[PDB]
RNA sequence: UUAAUUCCGAUAACGAACGAGACUCCUCCAUGCUAACUAGUUACGCGACCGGUCGGCGUAACUUCUUAGAGGGACAAGUGGCGUUCAGCCACACGAGAUCGAGCAAUAACAGGUCUGUGAUGCCCUUAGAUGUCCGGGGCUGCACGCGCGCUACACUGAACGGAUCAGCGUGUCCUGCGCCGACAGGUGCGGGUAACCCGCUGAACCCCGUUCGUGAUAGGGAUCGGGGAUUGCAAUUAUUUCCCAUGAACGAGGAAUUCCCAGUAAGUGCGGGUCAUAAGCUCGCGUUGAUUAAGUCCCUGCCCUUUGUACACACCG
């Protein structure tokens, strides 16, 4: 639903999502109430920093995990 | 010292040129792990993963494929490579090493050395395909 | 060099004149190339059986096979012969 | 060692002695991919020798849109086992075989023109895979949740009896009908 | 150009073809869509570099292609709305202008028998990029 | 009552209006006794192991 | 018992005929023959690139791949079990296969279709102000509606954008290749092929790999309309088709009912042929991807047979 992050939502992404078992642009979009476009690009930033890892990347399936 | 064995899927005819040398396995000049369908990459590596690379480390294999589809060529390449090594171990190596290779490839999947005769059936009038009707 | 093309609708009569051509020319000490068998052509005609529109969509398939064999050297009814240079 | 590539085929035990013969996993039907095309639809009991990872792949091609698209469903099962191994540290092959154990109706009812009857060991695994793939398919018809996630959640809930799996709710529904019509 | 992945090959060859700022890149690259069966223009801004990298790669594998062949290579399915979809050839002017652009770089010349083939210079440049993608993998 | 585990020994025939249920004489594995007859739905052959939820009535 | 009045067996019947089967064309192999500059492989030289690639060029070996002739091969043959230990069935080993797909198809029937397929045809009718025949224009396309075959959808198992990568059937005096022009549809010059030669290594689509889209009537769906560019033809208005821009409707798996289908099958996917000056949402074929379930039953619905009844025999439309 949400298209652009907010101060209450962006901080919610950076503190508890890297602690999830399954990190996917679909599972983080349902609980953060954000759209898949923002959820997909947001997880790419956490992958570059190092908070999350990458299990397997594909066209319509990108699977992240925790360090 | 080389053999030329063909593997046939529905319409995919893959001919492997098993010739002595190093461990070279190429399909139409491209390496075996470079074929476009990556999902079926393990199907092409079954003759190598089962028999081990030490059996292929003395023969070069250059497969030429034409006909059929993407999946048909996959099963035809792995069949040509499976039978080219068997036919090589039969004419230039002892027969005991041939049975040592056949029993490994047959017990896993018989389609590596025996082609299945399944072909598309002719369409009948009054229906969209072979069996189905209007 | 002469290339003899042989086209017929029946393989028995086509290979009968083909064997007599090779055998008839081999006794003359003429180096001949073997009979090259061209891929057969099937003239497909799928028509409607009924002369009206009441049939149960029953079609009849016809075939007219034309076998072609060429002989390169250095006749029965139904067989066409054409020599070249 | 024979594996799917990362997931081992051994250490996969079967609890039910009935389904132990009709589930092809260990030491004889272990292949790198759930795609062999071994003409299992030829004789009466040839599908019993087909690996359940390929039968799970064949049952995911259930719609006019997905017919004749198996390399997709192989990728779906490949990605589903990634999510299964990620959510639960156990072997994904163990989760699939445990899902069939809990998604197999032991008894069913037949219509008389009801009457409770037994269920063959082959129909259990036949219906378990049918109920599992049907639940993951309906869970992703209109949802941002991908199919690899729905298949993974359908299998982890069935392997645990969480009563949230579409297969478990249907398996218990068919049994309670036969319990009252016996 | 073989022995490496062909999808990352055309992406690295296009980067080399763009960093070497000598390609033609006609003025209408922003308005045209690459085929009549396409609904939208290419999402990538530098589609002329991506197609040129892929076109010269097809000439390495099958020389003497020409404009009519590259039109068939880059063809695809054509949705006809409520009517069944058929195959549709690509754009002829896009395939022709991208062939002449490769000729300005001396990588493609007119084939004596048919259309256009690859030059020894283009065969060298393609093998250099084919070595970079192998070392970077 | 426990869930009894029986093994198929002999396939008798097909029962039901449309022949969907197979009549099978299924004996128990804990002991050679109790060679009961059951109606099974699905493909059954000699040697199958059935999971009898209720084993009192024969039917 | 069998797909089968197919067989065994019972036996006032015995021996046979048509149909079934056999047969014909098909695909499955046969590194064994016969041969291939209109098919190829391999070894070679040649040469481009950094021993690997080359459908990049050349004529000596010979047939694996390709083509097609001949001859082989499979017959419930072998094993186990079930059976009048018969006819056969089931399960296995071996093996390219252990019910492959057409064609042909008896006796006899329909008041089944066809006079609009015939210079097949009886009769009737119209015969020159014609129901002959030609040339114009219109119609068969007309639309409150009730149905029957279909296509496209209702998506994320997806649309798009881009990358990569594979067919077969077949047609060609029209099929089409290259160099130019154009955004596309087109145009234009030079060419090849009456064809295993040219199109053509048929670079098909689905599919595969990236890339954005993110319950959303939405980048699903492309129906309905506007404004233009072309092509076909003597001529498109009631838009022949085609392209471009714009317009963005119903449709969130569908009531009672109902259809098709058992393995390379259903379904998805595209191609070719027929129609064709212009030409596929149809149909006849082709390959591609490729299953779920079932190896069973008279429950339904269809026919068949036996028995039974008949005042029916133009045969219950009696």
């Amino acid at each position: 639903n949400l298209v652009l992050f907010d101060k209450a939502t962006y901080d919610k992404l950076c503190k508890e999502v890297p602690n999830y078992k399954l990190i996917t642009p679909a599972v983080v979009s349902e609980r953060l109430k954000i759209r898949g476009s923002l959820a997909r690009a947001a997880l790419q930033e956490l992958l570059n920093k190092g908070l999350i890892k990458l299990v397997s990347k594909h066209r319509a399936q990108v699977i992240y995990t925790r360090n | 010292q080389s053999v030329q064995v063909f593997g046939r899927k529905k319409t995919a005819t893959a001919v492997a040129h098993c010739k002595r040398g190093n461990g070279l396995i190429k399909v139409n000049g491209r390496p075996l792990e470079m074929i476009e369908p990556a999902t079926l990459q393990y199907k092409l590596l079954e003759p190598v993963l089962l028999l081990g690379k030490e059996r292929f480390a003395g023969v070069d294999i250059r497969v030429r494929v034409k006909g059929g589809g993407h999946v048909a060529q996959v099963y035809a390449i792995r069949q040509a490579i499976s039978k080219s090594l068997v036919a090589y171990y039969q004419k230039y190596v002892d027969e005991a090493s041939k049975k040592e290779i056949k029993d490994i490839l047959i017990q896993y999947d018989r389609t590596l050395l025996v082609a299945d005769p399944r072909r598309c059936e002719s369409k009948k009038f009054g229906g969209p395909g072979a069996r189905a009707r209007y | 060099r002469i290339r003899i093309t042989l086209t017929s609708r029946n393989v028995k009569s086509l290979e009968k004149v083909c064997a007599d051509l090779i055998r008839g020319a081999k006794e003359k000490n003429l180096k001949v190339k073997g009979p090259v068998r061209m891929p057969t052509k099937t003239l497909r005609i799928t028509t409607r059986k009924t002369p009206c529109g009441e049939g149960s969509k029953t079609w009849d398939r016809f075939q007219m096979r034309i076998h072609k064999r060429l002989i390169d050297l250095h006749i029965e009814p139904g067989v066409e012969v054409e020599v070249t240079i | 060692i024979k594996l799917f590539g990362k997931w081992s085929t051994d250490d996969v035990q079967i609890n039910d002695i009935s389904l132990q013969d009709y589930i092809a996993v260990k030491e004889k039907y272990a292949k790198f991919l759930p795609h062999s095309g071994g003409r299992y639809a030829a004789k009466r009991f040839r599908k019993a020798q087909c690996p359940i990872v390929e039968r799970l792949t064949n049952s995911l091609m259930m719609h006019g849109r997905n017919n004749g698209k198996k390399l997709m469903t192989v990728r779906i099962v490949k990605h589903a086992f990634e999510i299964i191994h990620l959510l639960t540290g156990e072997n994904p092959l163990q989760v699939l075989v445990n899902a069939i154990i809990n998604s197999g109706p032991r008894e069913d009812s037949t219509r008389i023109g009801r009457q409770a009857v037994d269920v063959s060991p082959l129909r259990r695994v036949n219906q378990a895979i049918w109920l599992l793939c049907t639940g993951a398919r309906e869970a992703a018809f209109r949802n941002i949740k991908t199919i690899a996630e729905c298949v993974a959640d359908e299998l982890i809930n069935a392997a645990k009896g969480s009563s949230n799996s579409y297969a478990i709710k249907k398996k218990d529904e068919l049994e309670r009908v036969a319990k009252s019509n016996r | 150009v073989k022995d490496v992945n062909q999808q990352e090959f055309v992406r690295a060859l296009a980067a080399f073809l763009k960093k070497s700022g000598k390609l033609k890149v006609p003025e209408w690259v922003d308005t045209v869509k690459l085929a009549k069966h396409k609904e939208l223009a290419p999402y990538d801004e530098n589609w002329f570099y991506t197609r040129a990298a892929s076109t010269v790669r097809h000439l390495y594998l099958r020389g003497g292609a020409g404009v009519g062949s590259m039109t068939k290579i880059y063809g695809g399915r054509q949705s006809n709305g409520v009517m069944p979809s058929h195959f549709s050839r690509g754009s002829k002017s896009v395939a022709r202008k991208v062939l002449q652009a490769l000729e300005s770089l001396k990588m493609v010349d007119k084939d004596p028998s048919g259309g256009r083939k690859l030059t020894p210079q283009g065969q060298r440049d393609l093998d250099r990029i084919a070595g970079q993608v192998a070392a970077a993998s | 009552q426990p869930i009894k585990l029986a093994r198929v020994t002999k396939v008798l025939g097909r029962t039901g209006s449309q022949g969907q249920c197979t009549q099978v004489r299924v004996e128990f594995m804990d002991d050679s006794n109790r060679s009961i007859i059951r109606n099974v739905k699905g493909p059954v052959r000699e040697g199958d192991v059935l999971t009898l939820l209720e084993s009192e009535r024969e039917a």
